[PDB]
């Protein structure tokens, strides 16, 4: 009825009503960085 | 360096990097 990860957490589950298998890929995610030169120089940042 | 790769690496460096190799 389910599958699991290494970290065993849900890969992919058996759709209860309709028995076909759907993966499941967590949502994007990573982190943030903000490129600055100094403050004592300007307020304006990049952001990747 | 080797002009003809995508990479300009000599061939020993190509042999080097072919015997080297989450949510
Ligand atoms: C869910 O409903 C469908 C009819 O739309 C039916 O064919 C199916 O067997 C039902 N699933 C379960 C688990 O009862
Ligand atoms: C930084 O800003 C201060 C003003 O608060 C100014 O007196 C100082 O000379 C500045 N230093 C540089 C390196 O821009």
């Amino acid at each position: 009825q389910f599958g699991r990860d290494i970290a065993d957490t849900t890969d992919a589950v058996r759709d209860p009503q309709t028995l076909e298998i759907l993966d499941i890929t967590p949502c994007s995610f990573g982190g943030v960085s903000v490129i600055t030169p100094g403050t004592n120089t300007s307020n304006q940042v990049a952001v990747l | 360096p080797d002009p003809s790769k995508p990479s300009k690496r000599s061939f020993i460096e190509d042999l080097l990097f072919n015997k080297v190799t989450k949510f």
